[PDB]
């Protein structure tokens, strides 16, 4: 299940969703980089381990804290 | 003798440990030491598993029968193939 | 130069010939 | 060691600032009056009573303009340590003196083990107060020589 | 006997391949083997640390070779601080061409590897100048190693092997190691240290040659003899040194300054020379204690007897304990582990502080590497030593001889030590636990002064007894009324003193409430740590859940389902338990140097002051930031240098996930899916014309076990030595 | 048991929606208003967890995405929310009470329980046959008609409440026409009347970026039979 999970995330947030220009142009949320840094077992430590991280390490001392207390309590 | 099984004489003589030999390894003999005039033997170690079920139902003090696994032989490893 | 044969030597042979040597004698019987 | 205190740490009397200025840029966006604008502005008192209590029980701060703690026991500081340390030692030893005299007193029965998953709640009435006056009781108790035994440990 | 193994039949006679893993992890155990004797129990072990010897000395011939073969020895010297030493050449033929180019570098023509050994520096101080000092280095150690190889062949053949009573000569040999093993080495390593490495560093090139022509002193071998030794100390070297000229060159040959030698940060050759003169003395002179064959000196039996206290508090003492350790060597390996294992962490943390090599606190990898290394090693050896405590309570205890004396006694009252062990423990566990979760949420909520910062006073009045003035506490050594200081006013102070508050150098690093709440986790370790093992050697030989423990020896599996179940009981499984607490141990502690450390050397030494007071302090500041550029050692853009370290991170981290794969899944489960897999093979055409000669069987319950650790630990080395050497060896700072 | 709580869990997303919520704000510009449904309560800090969702509101932004639920019912309103958390919550009450009866007063026998035939006929035809036709009623009388009206763009204030519609059946002819003849087209396999409620189209809806509410209601009709 854990790789569904991770396969759907990085699959929509690279190749689906994110925001659409006025002009039309569209820009995912990671920039398209799903069918190139996938196939490395250390491209799935950088790109999606490493860099989709930060906003939970980060998360200190603004609302989505109780997300970065449990994202520890959890390990 | 490919394990060792050993019976003491704190043996009550309730006949749990031979009825629970998955392989018939135990049997029992006559005593005089006992109420009930018998104590448990050992004569057939060779094919004993050591499943140690055999003294999971020895209900004394410590222990009546015991089994101290040494060597593995083919039957004694219970392989089938 | 000489890194190129040494290094296949440990590499290949020696092991080669060690496993097999091994596989006999713990193999044997007497 | 070098602990400047709080009340005069500029460090200090920055994170005080900031905290503040926080707050009040998140204020700047709801009604003047809504229950937004209240809970945020009970928080912003809450916040400079806090600092002005840390400068005032003579809390000293760091570099980090942070409060640090002194535990080697000078009493100038007293009540950073010690003295919540005595409350708790306090408070410690009555539940444990109150746990012991239940386990003894229900230990003389047909089956002490009925008598713990099922608490006998007015036996445990009468015992809650004795841990009141515990270092007392205590302390005669190693005196006496009955708040141990020697050699029958298991069994009796 | 009949085959593989040959020193035990037991095994032999086992057809399926349990015989070949059992034939393997018992070659050593000599006691178990068939057939032993107490001579060949001796004489097996004596030719077999011959054979260690001849593996150490042929070890240090390959480093010597190839850094005078392929290194930049001859040119490192010339500059320390701007080229990286080699340790080796790459050949790999699966290299492509961009990684041919990336690995190319510290002035080489092809690939190349970075030694971060630190043996660049170490023959640089020693006095060692160009390649073929080097390879007459070589030479040398590879002919020692050839020496040995004789000594373990010589003394197994008849007329040459040693009798019982030769082994057992406790006196004669205590004599020997410490007046001539300790004692005359350190005197003749003063003598190479004042003829070849002190003239080295003053440009005088002294060799095999011609170092019966120069002179140590230009007076020397006389101020000795008169008894005016206060020559020796006249005109040091001058502040203004450079390391490898005549440049403010002195002539003092025996000093005692203290200081660091300004260019290099390190200690000075001429306080090096005196001190291991100084300790030439004291062994020398520990060393004719024990009587031999000259009637004169104590008798360690005599020592033991007469230590008995009056009053009864400690039994009969230490009776009868001469013959417990002089007949048990499972009690005597004990000991020299316990010794063993305190030093090499006393060796990794003297020599970060007091860097002994010149050039080598300003190669940051190096001291990581150096620092990081021992503490590990140091871990594994302490383990050991309770590891072989255990043994001796089994194997060779004997409960007669040992009456009353301090050894029973300590299995008398094993519960009283197991206990308290177990409270210091949990009082520690909860509230250094306690009080990190109280800061981790004080700051989620914003609130940073709502921490419990508790400042870690009596190690700073300590350094404050050293000399440091930050915290001002003016005691010994810090104040100048003191006698103390009076005392060594004209001594060391003034180089001491200067050390101490240079805030360059790692002596007596400042330390805040963040180190306060770290050393507590560390002490943690070490309680837990000891509580699993010293658990595991008292109840050795016997608890309740199974008094004759002892009938079944150090290792078994466990004793069946009954009575509750009883899974994970032996000694054995206690040492198992212990490994993990180890690593995690010194996790613990090379985490707090690496961080601390990697702060400093960047000059931002408050990131660590603050971060390390709550928990993603460390996971965000130290593990996440730090490894960015070992991650990109490839990616789907190009690859560096650091690729190779990128690699073993996550082959570190591979290894180590197989771990979990035999310490859960149990054996039974494993046995039942060969089963069918031994069927499948038996009925398949063109595949049943091949049979096993040794039936397949899932592997022993224990050997899963110490499979299992043996993933857990290689990978948790691989790791973070992956991680230690690419984050620090990236910035170089 | 286990059904009393569900619908106890239930009561609560219902009551919690309606008293802590910005859920009507949401209903103003869904686009840019994170949903929040719960709010903590100010004692040690932690009311740093209330998050600025926007809407004039604060509290944990949600993202079980009842909203978009309760919009594509065409709630529109707290008061409807309050109602019906009433009524999950009576159901709870009735649940548990039906266990408590049928245990300890009046208890079936075996041979209730084993005639499967029956018990795979009632569940086929009554829970999941006519579960779906009565959804698919109130989809066609009050989501689709009301969402129509925000969809097309309307403050929820003013949309007509759901039993105008079904009361006023003018209203629906507003939009609908297909309406003024009554059910008697489906009386007389003119099916194709039914066109503008009932229809096949696919795709999602550019307006609001889900499926055709038509679809919707014509699809649980073709799972009713
Ligand atoms: C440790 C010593 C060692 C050495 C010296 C080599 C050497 C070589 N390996 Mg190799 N390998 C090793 C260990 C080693 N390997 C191990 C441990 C593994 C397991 C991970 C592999 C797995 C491996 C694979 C999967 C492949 C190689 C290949 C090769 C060849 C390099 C490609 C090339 O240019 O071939 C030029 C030469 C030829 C193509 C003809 C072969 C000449 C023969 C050997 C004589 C070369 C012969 C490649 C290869 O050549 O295989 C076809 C290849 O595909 N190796
Ligand atoms: C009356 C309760 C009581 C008392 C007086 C003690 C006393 C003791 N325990 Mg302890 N213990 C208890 C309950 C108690 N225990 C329970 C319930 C557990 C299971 C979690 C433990 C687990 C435990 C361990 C694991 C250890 C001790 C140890 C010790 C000794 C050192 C004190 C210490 O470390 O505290 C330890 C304190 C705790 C572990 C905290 C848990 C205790 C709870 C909070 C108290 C329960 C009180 C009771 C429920 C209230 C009854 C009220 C009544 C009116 C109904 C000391 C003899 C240590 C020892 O051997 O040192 C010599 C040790 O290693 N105990
Ligand atoms: C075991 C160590 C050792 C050994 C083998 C030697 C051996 C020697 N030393 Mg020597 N030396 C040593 C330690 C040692 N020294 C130490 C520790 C010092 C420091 C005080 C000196 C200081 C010293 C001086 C000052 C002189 C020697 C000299 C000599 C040589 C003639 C001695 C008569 C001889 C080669 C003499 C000589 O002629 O050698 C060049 C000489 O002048 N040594
Ligand atoms: C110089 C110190 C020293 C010495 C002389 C020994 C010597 C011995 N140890 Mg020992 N040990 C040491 C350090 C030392 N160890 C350290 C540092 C530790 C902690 C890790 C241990 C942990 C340890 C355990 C847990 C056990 C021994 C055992 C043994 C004995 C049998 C070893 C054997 O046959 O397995 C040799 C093993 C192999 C050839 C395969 C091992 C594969 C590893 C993973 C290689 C990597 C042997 C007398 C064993 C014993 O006596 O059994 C009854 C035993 O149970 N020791
Ligand atoms: C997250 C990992 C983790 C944690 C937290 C612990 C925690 C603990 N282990 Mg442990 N252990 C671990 C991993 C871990 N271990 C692993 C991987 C192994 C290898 C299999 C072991 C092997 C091991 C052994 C062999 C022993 C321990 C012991 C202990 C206790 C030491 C006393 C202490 O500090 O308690 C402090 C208390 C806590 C940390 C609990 C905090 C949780 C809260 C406060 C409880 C209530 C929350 C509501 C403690 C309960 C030893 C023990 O029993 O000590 C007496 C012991 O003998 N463990
Ligand atoms: C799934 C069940 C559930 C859960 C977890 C909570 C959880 C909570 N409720 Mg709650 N509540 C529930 C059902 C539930 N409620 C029901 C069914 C009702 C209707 C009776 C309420 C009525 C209710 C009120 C009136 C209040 C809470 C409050 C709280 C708080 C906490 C978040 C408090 C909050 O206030 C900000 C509060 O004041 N609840
Ligand atoms: C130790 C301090 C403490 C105390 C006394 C409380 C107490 C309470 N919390 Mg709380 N909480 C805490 C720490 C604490 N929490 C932490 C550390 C977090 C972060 C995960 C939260 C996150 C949290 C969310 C909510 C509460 C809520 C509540 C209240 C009802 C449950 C209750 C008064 C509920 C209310 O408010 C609620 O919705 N808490
Ligand atoms: C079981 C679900 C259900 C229920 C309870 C109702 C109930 C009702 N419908 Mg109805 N309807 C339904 C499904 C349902 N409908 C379906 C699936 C269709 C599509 C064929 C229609 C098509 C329909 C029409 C065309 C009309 C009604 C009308 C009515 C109302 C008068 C009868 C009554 C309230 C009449 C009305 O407008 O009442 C106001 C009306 O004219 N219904
Ligand atoms: C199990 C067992 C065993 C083992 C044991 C062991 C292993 C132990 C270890 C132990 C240890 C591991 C210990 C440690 C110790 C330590 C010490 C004892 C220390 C001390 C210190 C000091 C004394 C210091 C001092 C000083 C100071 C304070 C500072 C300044 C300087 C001076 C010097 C003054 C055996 C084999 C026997 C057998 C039986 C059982
Ligand atoms: C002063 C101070 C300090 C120090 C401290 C110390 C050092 C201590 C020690 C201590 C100790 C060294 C102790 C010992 C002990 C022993 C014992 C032995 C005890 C016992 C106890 C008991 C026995 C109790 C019991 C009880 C009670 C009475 C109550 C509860 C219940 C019970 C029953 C549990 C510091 C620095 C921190 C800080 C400042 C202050
Ligand atoms: S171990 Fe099994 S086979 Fe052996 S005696 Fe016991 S019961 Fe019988
Ligand atoms: S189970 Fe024990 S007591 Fe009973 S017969 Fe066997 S040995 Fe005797």
């Amino acid at each position: 299940i854990s790789v569904v999970i991770f396969h759907f995330s990085w699959k929509m947030q690279s190749d689906v969703w994110g925001t659409i220009s006025d002009q039309g142009v569209v820009t995912h949320i990671t920039g398209g980089n799903f069918a190139q840094s996938s196939i490395t077992i250390n491209g799935w430590l950088r790109d999606f381990l490493w860099a989709q991280a930060s906003q939970v390490i980060q998360s200190y001392g603004s609302s989505l804290s109780a997300y970065g207390l449990f994202f520890l309590g959890a390990h | 003798m490919s394990h060792s099984v050993k019976i003491y004489d704190t043996c009550i003589g309730c006949t749990q440990c031979v009825r629970a030999c998955p392989t018939d390894v135990l049997e029992m003999i006559p005593w005089d030491g006992c109420k009930a005039k018998q104590i448990a033997s050992a004569p057939r170690t060779e094919d004993c598993v050591g499943c140690k079920r055999c003294e999971s139902a020895c209900p004394t003090d410590f222990l009546s029968v015991r089994v101290y696994l040494g060597p593995e032989t083919t039957r004694s490893m219970a392989l089938s193939y | 130069n000489l890194p190129s044969i040494f290094v296949p030597l440990v590499g290949l042979v020696f092991p080669a010939i060690a496993m097999t040597s091994l596989f006999l004698y713990v193999q044997k019987k007497k | 060691a070098g602990l400047t205190p709080c009340k005069e740490s500029k460090a200090f009397a920055k994170r005080e600032k900031q905290s503040v200025k926080k707050l009040n840029s998140s204020l700047k966006k709801y009604a003047p009056d809504s229950a937004p604008a209240l809970a945020i502005q009970a928080t912003i008192d809450k916040t400079k009573r806090r600092f002005e209590n840390y400068g005032k029980f003579g809390l000293l701060c760091g570099s980090d303009g942070l409060p640090h703690l002194i535990v080697s026991g000078d009493q100038r500081h007293w009540g950073e340590f010690i003295t919540p340390g005595v409350l708790f030692l306090y408070i410690a030893g009555w539940i444990g003196w109150v746990g012991r005299s239940y386990l003894i007193a229900v230990s003389g029965e047909k089956k002490p083990a009925m008598r713990e998953i099922i608490i006998d709640v007015e036996l445990a009435a009468r015992i809650i107060p004795r841990g009141f006056i515990w270092p007392v009781a205590a302390y005669r108790e190693l005196i006496n020589g009955d708040l141990v035994v020697d050699d029958a440990d298991i069994g009796y | 006997e009949l085959r593989f193994p040959r020193f035990s039949q037991g095994l032999a006679q086992d057809p399926t391949t349990r015989r070949i893993w059992f034939g393997i992890a018992t070659a050593h155990d000599f006691e178990s083997h068939d057939d032993i004797t107490e001579e060949r129990l001796y004489q097996n072990i004596f030719a077999s640390h011959f054979g260690q010897l001849a593996i150490i000395f042929l070890w240090t011939s390959g480093n010597l070779f190839h850094v005078a073969w392929q290194g930049n020895f001859e040119s490192w010297i010339q500059d320390p601080l701007h080229v990286r030493p080699i340790a080796h050449a790459i050949w790999d033929p699966h290299f492509g061409q961009p990684a041919v180019e990336a690995f190319t570098r510290g002035g080489a023509a092809g690939p190349v590897n970075i030694a971060y050994s630190g043996v660049y520096q170490w023959w640089y101080t020693i006095g060692l100048r160009t390649n073929e000092d080097l390879y007459t280095g070589a030479l040398f150690l590879l002919f020692l190693s050839t020496l040995s190889l004789i000594a373990s062949w010589l003394h197994l053949q008849p007329k040459w092997k040693p009798s019982l009573s030769w082994f057992k000569n406790a006196e004669s040999r205590l004599n020997h190691h410490l007046s001539g093993l300790f004692g005359v080495s350190s005197l003749a390593w003063t003598g190479h240290l004042v003829h070849v490495a002190i003239p080295a560093s003053r440009g005088e090139y002294v060799r095999w040659n011609n170092f019966l022509d120069v002179l140590p002193y230009p007076q020397g071998l006389g101020p000795l003899l008169t008894g005016q030794w206060n020559l020796y100390a006249q005109n040091p070297d001058s502040s203004n040194h450079l390391f490898g000229t005549a440049q403010g060159a002195g002539t003092a040959i025996l000093t005692l300054l203290g200081g660091f030698h300004p260019q290099t940060q390190s200690l000075w050759l001429t306080d090096m020379a005196h001190h291991h003169l100084a300790i030439a003395f004291i062994f020398l002179i520990a060393g004719h204690m024990y009587r031999t064959n000259f009637g004169i000196g104590h008798s360690i039996k005599d020592l033991l007897e007469a230590h008995t206290p009056p009053g009864g508090r400690l039994g009969r003492g230490h009776k009868g304990l001469y013959d417990t350790i002089n007949n048990s060597i499972h009690f005597q390996l004990g000991l020299a582990l316990a010794s063993l294992g305190v030093i090499t962490s006393l060796v990794a943390q003297h020599m970060y502080s007091l860097p002994p090599y010149a050039f080598i606190a300003q190669d940051f990898t190096t001291q990581a590497a150096l620092y990081t290394h021992h503490q590990y090693i140091a871990g594994f050896i302490m383990t050991g030593a309770f590891a072989h405590g255990a043994i001796f309570f089994i194997r060779d205890y004997n409960p007669e001889q040992n009456e009353d004396n301090v050894l029973a006694r300590m299995l008398d009252h094993k519960e009283a030590i197991i206990s308290h062990l177990s409270w210091a423990s949990l009082f520690l566990g909860f509230h250094t636990l306690g009080l990190y979760v109280h800061n981790d949420v004080m700051l989620a909520f914003g609130t940073p002064e709502k921490q419990i910062l508790i400042e870690p006073i009596f190690a700073q009045w300590i350094q404050s007894a050293h000399g440091k003035t930050t915290y001002g506490f003016d005691i010994l050594l810090s104040s100048t009324n003191g006698p103390a200081f009076n005392a060594g006013r004209s001594l060391w102070l003034p180089g001491w003193l200067n050390a101490v508050n240079e805030n360059s150098n790692s002596l007596f690093l400042t330390i805040g409430p963040g180190d306060f709440l770290v050393h507590h986790a560390i002490a943690l370790g070490l309680h837990t740590t000891t509580l699993i093992l010293v658990k595991g050697a008292l109840d050795a030989r016997g608890s309740k859940l199974m008094p004759d423990k002892k009938d079944f020896g150090y290792s078994f599996p466990c004793d069946g389902p009954g009575r509750g179940g009883t899974c994970d009981i032996s000694a054995w499984d206690a040492f198992y338990l212990a490994v993990f607490w180890m690593l995690n141990t010194i996790g613990w502690v090379t985490f707090y140097w690496h961080w601390k450390h990697i702060t400093l050397w960047q000059g931002n030494v408050s990131q660590f002051n603050e971060s390390s007071t709550y928990l993603m302090g460390w996971l965000r500041d130290y593990l996440w930031l730090n490894s960015s550029q070992l991650i990109n050692g490839y990616n789907p853009f190009g690859m560096n240098s650091l690729s190779v370290w990128a690699w073993m991170f996550l082959f570190g981290h591979l290894v180590w996930a197989t771990g979990f794969m035999f310490l859960i899944s149990w054996r039974g489960y494993w046995q039942e899916l060969i089963e069918t897999l031994a069927w499948a093979h038996e009925r398949t055409p063109l595949a049943n014309l091949i049979r096993w000669r040794d039936k397949p069987v899932a592997l022993s319950i224990v050997q899963a076990r110490l499979v299992g650790l043996a993933h857990f630990s290689v990978g948790y080395i691989f790791t973070y030595a992956a991680f230690l050497i690419a984050s620090t060896s990236g910035k170089f700072g | 048991g286990q059904l009393s709580i569900i619908f106890l869990w239930l009561s609560g997303m219902y009551f919690h929606g309606a008293r802590f919520s910005n859920y009507e704000a949401w209903l103003s510009d869904p686009t840019h208003i994170g949903p929040s449904a719960q709010v903590v309560w100010p004692i040690v800090g932690q009311e740093i967890l209330n998050g600025d969702v926007g809407g004039g509101f604060r509290g944990i932004q949600i993202t079980s995405g009842f909203f978009q639920l309760w919009r594509a019912s065409g709630i529109t309103s707290e008061l409807q929310l309050y109602c019906t958390a009433i009524g999950a919550l009576v159901f709870a009450a009735l649940m548990l009470f039906a266990g408590w009866f049928h245990y300890h007063k009046a208890a079936p026998k075996l041979a209730w329980f084993q005639d499967v035939e029956s018990m795979l006929n009632h569940h086929l035809a009554g829970l999941l046959g006519l579960g779906s036709l009565s959804w698919a009623g109130h989809q066609i009388h009050v989501s689709l008609p009301i969402n129509q009206f925000l969809d097309a763009g309307v403050d929820p204030k003013e949309i007509p409440l759901p039993h105008e519609f079904i009361l006023n059946r003018d209203l629906l002819a507003q939009l609908y026409p297909s309406f003024a003849e009554g059910a008697t087209p489906f009386f007389t396999l003119n099916w194709s009347k039914y066109a503008e409620f009932l229809t096949f189209r696919g795709g999602l809806d550019p307006v609001t970026g889900g499926l055709w509410l038509t679809d919707i209601a014509h699809h649980h009709l073709a799972i009713a039979i």
